[PDB]
């Protein structure tokens, strides 16, 4: 019965990317929501499947929880039905997605003095994801008729586009590190309740 | 129709700066870059530097490093660009310009230009 | 930085005369990006080949790009009157490029 680590996501001392986030794998353990739902330390604390105060009675197979940091702007994006340059190029949910969205206000952890370049985000792609599609690549992207030959410069960019996060940015340009739990049952015993 | 609309003419004396603008219509602003050259009257077309649009890439010409800013503003459609310390010999028209296509960025040419910016320094 | 010479600065040609404009790069400049443009007094450069080799949406057939290597052209298969304009020549290279060059001018004999 032992408690099911979330500590290892919330209180992570390092988070990935918004172009590449880092997905960790919940089972076999006991899920404690409740204490996440009561914390009131979240900015935002909003689910498209069972509501919160249900959940943690409702067992599952397989819980994922997906980690990454984006500007506070951009949480409005992360919803199934949503396009944008996150919902589009960097992840998206489905439209029979069951889960949860959490955000918390990482300001006064990622802001730096000189400012907070080591978060990417992709800019740049050929077509919109898939759902739960993930994709790491850092190939040249082209942007005309004309073949790229793999070197940037013109109509040859980098994918990925770093962030402007800054201790004095106004609250939407604020990082944020939000965590998406995704659930599912499959043909088996479920591992993780609460 | 695709257009590119510049400010108007404006004067500035010298040790001054200048502020001129380029807005797109008719296309998405997100699919190109934008472009910055300046004409001086009887000369030869001579380039100042570059945006790469949505991502911030800034780099420029050599002759005009740290003389010139140029930036955007994406809810607006709209290009900038700023110079400083301004001398008479500055006097030049400044244009925009861009690439044009739906939603692939297919061209890779320069299909449109802004009436230009006519700037005098004295 | 890649610079560009053209030559002959200044054409006198016939209306209905066939055109050749020159351009060679100071150096080994890679692939081709010498995209070709056209100018009138008081008027934008208007692009009429981009790649030195293909011709820009809806411009007429008598333009053509060639060359290849340091030298590249511009030829016009006859020359109309609205055809007599300044002319530039641009390399985008892989970027901390795109030099113009001196460009040339062609009048009326
Ligand atoms: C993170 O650790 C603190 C103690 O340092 C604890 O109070 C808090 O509940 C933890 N957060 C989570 C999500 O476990």
């Amino acid at each position: 019965t032992n408690l099911c680590p979330f500590g290892e996501v919330f209180n992570a001392t390092r988070f990935a990317s918004v172009y590449a986030w880092n997905r960790k794998r919940i089972s076999n353990c006991v899920a404690d929501y409740s204490v996440l739902y009561n914390s009131a330390s979240f900015s935002t604390f909003k689910c498209y499947g069972v509501s919160p105060t249900k959940l943690n009675d409702l067992c599952f197979t397989n819980v994922y929880a997906d980690s990454f940091v984006i500007r506070g702007d951009e949480v409005r994006q992360i919803a199934p039905g949503q396009t944008g340059k996150i919902a589009d190029y960097n992840y998206k949910l489905p439209d029979d997605f069951t889960g949860c969205v959490i955000a918390w206000n990482s300001n006064n952890l990622d802001s730096k003095v000189g400012g907070n370049y080591n978060y990417l985000y992709r800019l740049f792609r050929k077509s919109n994801l898939k759902p739960f599609e993930r994709d790491i690549s850092t190939e040249i992207y082209q942007a005309g008729s004309t073949p790229c030959n793999g070197v940037e410069g013109f109509n040859c960019y980098f994918p990925l586009q770093s962030y402007g996060f800054q201790p004095t940015n106004g609250v939407g340009y604020q990082p944020y590190r939000v965590v998406v739990l995704s659930f599912e049952l499959l043909h088996a015993p479920a591992t993780v309740c609460g | 129709q695709m257009q590119l609309v510049q400010s108007g003419p404006e004067v500035k004396k010298p040790g001054t700066s200048v502020k001129v603008s380029c807005k797109a219509s008719g296309f998405t602003f997100m699919s190109s870059a934008v472009q910055w050259v300046r004409q001086a009257r009887g000369q030869r077309l001579e380039w100042i530097g570059w945006i790469v649009i949505g991502s911030g890439n800034t780099n420029y010409a050599q002759k005009f490093q740290e003389r010139v800013t140029i930036t955007r503003d994406m809810s607006t459609s709209t290009a900038y660009m700023e110079l400083s310390s301004l001398r008479s010999e500055d006097t030049a028209v400044y244009y925009c310009a861009a690439p044009y296509c739906s939603s692939i960025s297919c061209n890779d040419g320069f299909d449109i230009w802004g009436q230009g910016t006519m700037v005098t320094v004295s | 930085e890649i610079v560009l010479t053209q030559s002959p600065g200044t054409l006198s040609l016939s209306p209905g005369e066939r055109a050749t404009l020159s351009c060679r790069a100071s150096q080994s400049v890679s692939s081709s990006y010498l995209a070709w443009y056209q100018q009138k007094p008081g008027q934008a450069p208007r692009l009429l080949i981009y790649g030195a080799s293909s011709r820009a949406t809806g411009i007429p057939d008598r333009f053509s790009g060639s060359g290849s290597g340091t030298d590249f052209t511009l030829t016009i298969s006859r020359l109309e009157p609205e055809d007599f304009a300044v002319y530039y020549c641009q390399h985008y290279g892989s970027s901390r490029g795109w030099t113009f060059g001196q460009g040339t001018k062609v009048e009326i004999k």
